[PDB]
């Protein structure tokens, strides 16, 4: 089949600037190329078709070019509502076996902002129920990358906690992130001090937040 | 300018089959072709197949072949997707999309393979888990203060969180859910406030799980 | 010598058949030898008949040797004898269409009259029979008439027309208002 | 290739094996040459429904001028040809001979008009396998060509006077066959599939459908210069070979030109009872055998 690779995976563009998305096929597809846009939670929005035709409703700062196997999308100037995910689709072959790209994530670029680290002990109500979750929070930071190791009694944990990241804040353009540790009430009490160690670019030394059981 | 309206979310056990529909309003049904496209969470888009409405001929992705059927009832402008022998990895949002193809009834047919019109999406979740409401635990707080709710162990998606009955919107982060190894989801919703707010302003979090028709309001305290 | 009864507004399907099961040239005409519909090779043709925009076959049966003439949305003047010329043989068939209507298209009181009229082609003389939901039976030629409606007549009336020892059935929805005291 | 003397040979162009043969060959060649992206063919009886069979395939765009097909005698048989200039394809012929093969024949696919064919060597000639039957095709053959130029831009041009003048030559030959007191009228197709209703032909690999009403609107024996016909390419054909629907791909050229010579027509007579004295004629066709017959009438094949 025809493989569709888009680059890069993430584009950090500063507001009002120029964006250029690359979409590459594994063989010629003439001009049967379309670009969609997707925002968290909704259906995509067709932008371009035939490699370079703007769909009705699309603004002019959107424009696509190339053909064969070399395609590219340009947004001349970035509105806030232009930051989203973009997919390219090829629809050339027959019988029809159309394929999409893996998408490029276009995001607002801003000044590095270190996270405020907060750590939550498990609740009384929960401890009562058998399990015990601990929540290490990383509030309003940028860029999105971050490292959040858990260390129980100075013991590097592994595959026993899960992370979760928000969209980019529409207002300040940052992110927040939760890392949740879950272990049996038994194992829990089996140990004393619960630390979550955060590493971010906005920080000098890795930050540590912790509490003793009590 | 057709409007595509899909059907509600589906909850299936692996092995079950599912049939999603898509009513198409305002234009000429037989002049459009409809294509189903799906998307696993955190994943990209995947062409499923496409029907040439006026010929009742559908074509499909080679890796679904045999277990996917797409159909169209011209007498009510509705389109159908059928996925047979469902798998957990079939859990996704299935979209319904269509482009205008020309004066078909008069021989004209572009055979466009792009997709201008979309439906709102249908979530189809395939899993052993059985519908159940979440346990809600408070993330008790303790220069600046941050508190929240731990919404834990429910299925299926989605769940809705709000604070003080949508009176407290400012500085609220409701995280995307994670699927725990148990097969159950669990997420957190946090907000930040003034410390000089504890003692006066009491903070409630409202959790609504519509699938289990559950409805909680666990309040958070120091 | 075949006869097929037809209900006005309805779709009839006159049928035709070949001895061989290939699929060759066929053509429908009327008693006046006017062309109604036929096939040229793999394609279909419609003649300068008054049926034209309402005539049609089903071409999936052709490969079988079934050359049906479908006449959608029948009218009374559609009444004629249609010949199916194929394989040089000649199938013939008389089509008679009728119609049933109520005097009034509105609600009726009790003790009010009902008069059903039968629309027909010139020449034929059919006999009707009607039966209300409660059992009431009337019959006649052109015009059937009930003197006083009863409350229990309210609902669906079945009306059978008998023509050439053949009958077609009709259903007329009548409404008859109840009331207080 | 040999002029048999003292020899009289019955012909009946209406029962000629060659026609059927040619037809299977042609059909077969188009199938091989011009393939659709989707081909719907219904199969019936079995069960109750009519299980429709679907073939989806790659459909390379292919346009080129069909080369003439000569048809030859199969092992065991012989081709007799009639050497009369005028000839009604029925009965005895005495100016006859054997031949290797027939003349070159453009396997043109079309309705209403016969393009790029042989002209009659004397006067205009009209043919039927039963003139009395108002259901059989009337094949006209001209002694003079009439240019018809078509374009993907969606039209066909024709010199009005030439046509106007062709119609005179026919209406004439028509009232010669249906009584010389009879008024000859031309009207548009009376209905049916687009391919039969319009003058439908292939060109650049694309299927044209042209509103010919303007050509068949006149009364004989009772303006503007060049007749411009509105046309349309379609991607969704009713096939002529077997009863199927087929979808082809949209065109990939902006210069699709087609200059052909009308050399004959396929008419149809209204007929029907009416002590009224005048005959209505409309553009017919659709049954490509009629087309092969317009060329093969002067031929027959016989057991050696
Ligand atoms: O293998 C399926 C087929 O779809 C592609 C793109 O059209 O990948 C899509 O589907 C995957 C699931 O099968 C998703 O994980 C992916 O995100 C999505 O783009 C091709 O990679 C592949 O040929
Ligand atoms: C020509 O054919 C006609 C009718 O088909 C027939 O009546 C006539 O005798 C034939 N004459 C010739 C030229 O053989
Ligand atoms: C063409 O044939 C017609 C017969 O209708 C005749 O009148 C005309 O003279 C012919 N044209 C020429 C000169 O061949
Ligand atoms: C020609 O057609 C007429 C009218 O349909 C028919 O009566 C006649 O028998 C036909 N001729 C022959 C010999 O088939
Ligand atoms: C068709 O084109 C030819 C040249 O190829 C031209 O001589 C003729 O006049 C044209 N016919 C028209 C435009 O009616
Ligand atoms: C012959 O052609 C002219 C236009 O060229 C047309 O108007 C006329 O009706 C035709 N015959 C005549 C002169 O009656
Ligand atoms: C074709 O065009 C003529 C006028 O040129 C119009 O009157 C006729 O009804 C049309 N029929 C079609 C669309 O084939
Ligand atoms: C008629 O022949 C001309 C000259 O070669 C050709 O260009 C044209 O395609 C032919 N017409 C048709 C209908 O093929
Ligand atoms: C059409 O016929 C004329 C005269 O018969 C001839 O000169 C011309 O070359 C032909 N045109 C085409 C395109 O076949």
């Amino acid at each position: 089949d025809i493989v569709m690779t888009q680059s890069p995976a993430t584009l950090s563009v500063s507001p009002g600037e120029r964006a250029t998305l690359s979409c590459r096929a594994s063989e010629s597809v003439s001009s049967d190329l379309a670009w969609y846009q997707q925002k968290p939670g909704q259906a995509p929005r067709l932008l371009i078709y035939g490699a370079s035709t703007r769909a009705t409703g699309v603004p002019a700062r959107f424009s696509g070019s190339g053909s064969g196997a070399e395609f590219t999308l340009t947004i001349s100037s970035l509105q806030s509502e232009d930051f989203a995910v973009y997919y390219c689709q090829q629809y050339n072959n027959w019988p029809p076996r159309y394929t999409f790209g893996q998408g490029t994530r276009l995001e607002i670029k801003r000044t590095v902002a270190a996270p405020s680290v907060f750590i939550f002990p498990p609740s009384d109500e929960q401890l009562k129920s058998g399990t015990a979750s601990v929540v290490c929070l990383l509030n309003n930071f940028y860029p999105r990358e971050a490292k959040v190791q858990w260390k129980v009694d100075n013991a590097l944990q592994s595959g026993n906690s899960q992370e979760s990241v928000t969209e980019q804040d529409s207002k300040d353009s940052t992110y927040s992130l939760s890392s949740t540790l879950t272990l049996s009430k038994a194992d829990y009490e089996k140990h004393k001090v619960y630390a979550c160690e955060v590493t971010h670019q906005g920080l000098s030394s890795p930050v540590t937040k912790s509490f003793n059981r009590g | 300018e057709v409007q595509l309206v899909e059907s509600g979310a589906e909850v299936k056990k692996p092995g079950s089959s599912v049939k999603v529909s898509c009513k198409a309003s305002g234009d000429t049904f037989i002049r459009y072709s409809f294509t189903w496209v799906r998307q696993a969470p955190g994943q990209g888009l995947e062409w499923m197949g496409r029907i040439i409405t006026i010929l009742d001929v559908a074509h499909y992705a080679p890796h679904l072949q045999g277990r996917v059927t797409i159909t169209a009832d011209k007498s009510t402008s509705t389109v159908y997707l059928e996925l047979r022998n469902l798998r957990s990895d079939d859990t996704a949002v299935y979209f319904c999309a269509g482009v205008y193809e020309g004066e078909a009834d008069e021989g004209e047919y572009d055979n466009n393979g792009f997709l201008k019109h979309w439906g709102q999406g249908t979530l189809v979740t395939v899993s052993s888990a059985s519908t159940k409401g979440p346990s809600v635990f408070p993330l008790a707080p303790s220069g600046t203060a941050a508190l929240g709710c731990l919404v834990k162990d429910y299925f299926p998606e989605p769940v809705t969180v709000s604070w003080n009955s949508g009176a407290l919107t400012s500085g609220v982060h409701t995280f995307p859910a994670v699927l725990q190894s148990s097969g159950l989801y669990s997420l957190s919703s946090v907000v930040t406030v003034p410390s000089s707010s504890l003692g006066t302003q009491t903070y409630i979090c409202n959790v609504n799980h519509k699938p289990s028709n559950t409805k909680v309001d666990k309040k958070v305290e120091p | 010598k075949k006869v097929v009864l037809g209900k006005k507004g309805d779709t009839v399907e006159l049928t035709c058949t070949a001895s061989q099961k290939k699929s060759i040239q066929f053509h429908w005409k009327n008693s006046n030898q006017i062309k109604i519909l036929g096939n040229q090779g793999s394609f279909l043709t419609k003649g300068p008949s008054k049926l034209n925009d309402r005539a049609d076959s089903r071409r999936s049966l052709w490969d079988q040797g079934n050359f049906p003439l479908i006449i959608k949305n029948l009218k009374i003047e559609d009444s004629d004898t249609y010949i199916c010329e194929v394989e040089d043989q000649k199938e013939e068939v008389q089509l008679l269409v009728f119609g049933l209507t109520a005097n009034s298209d509105t609600h009726l009181l009790q003790g009010q009259s009902l008069t059903l009229t039968l629309e027909s082609p010139p020449g034929s003389s059919p006999s009707v029979q009607c039966r209300s939901p409660r059992g009431k039976n009337i019959q006649g030629g052109k015009t059937l008439s009930v003197s006083q409606l009863e409350l229990q007549d309210s609902g669906t009336w079945t009306c059978t027309v008998l023509q050439n020892q053949k009958k077609v059935e009709f259903k007329i929805d009548i409404v008859v208002l109840a009331f207080q005291k | 290739e040999v002029v048999l003397v003292n020899v009289t040979e019955n012909f009946n162009w209406c029962k000629n094996d060659m026609v059927e043969q040619m037809h299977e060959d042609i059909c077969s060649l188009w199938d091989q040459s011009l393939k659709p992206c989707v081909k719907l063919c219904p199969l019936c009886v079995g069960a109750g429904s009519c299980n429709t069979s679907v073939i989806t395939q790659a459909c390379p765009k292919v346009s080129f001028e069909p080369i003439p097909i000569h048809y030859c005698a199969p092992a065991g048989f012989a081709i007799l040809k009639c050497n009369n200039k005028t000839f009604n394809g029925t009965g005895p012929c005495t100016n006859v001979s054997t031949v290797q093969c027939t003349h070159g024949i453009r396997p043109v696919v079309s309705s209403q008009l016969l393009l790029n064919g042989s002209l009659a060597e004397e006067e205009v000639v009209i043919r039927s396998c039963n003139f009395t039957d108002n259901a059989k095709t009337i094949i006209v053959q001209l002694n003079t060509s009439v240019e018809i130029n078509c374009t993907g831009a969606g039209h066909c041009n024709i010199a009005r006077a030439k046509w106007n003048n062709t119609l005179k030559q026919i209406a004439s030959k028509l009232r010669e066959q249906f009584g010389n007191n009879k008024t000859i009228i031309f009207k548009q197709s009376s209905g049916g599939d687009p391919e039969i209703v319009t003058h439908w032909f292939n060109c650049g690999g694309e299927f044209f459908y042209c509103n010919s009403t303007q050509l068949f609107n006149s009364t004989w024996f009772n303006g503007s210069d060049t007749i411009t016909l509105p046309c349309r390419i379609k991607q969704i054909i009713n096939m002529w070979c077997k009863v199927c629907k087929a979808m082809y791909a949209p065109p990939i050229s902006g210069q699709i030109r087609c200059s052909s010579n009308i050399t004959g027509l396929l008419l149809t007579r209204d007929g029907g009872n009416s002590n009224n004295e005048s005959e209505i004629f409309r553009p017919g066709g659709g049954d490509m055998r009629d087309n092969w017959r317009s060329e093969l009438y002067k031929y027959k094949v016989v057991k050696i």
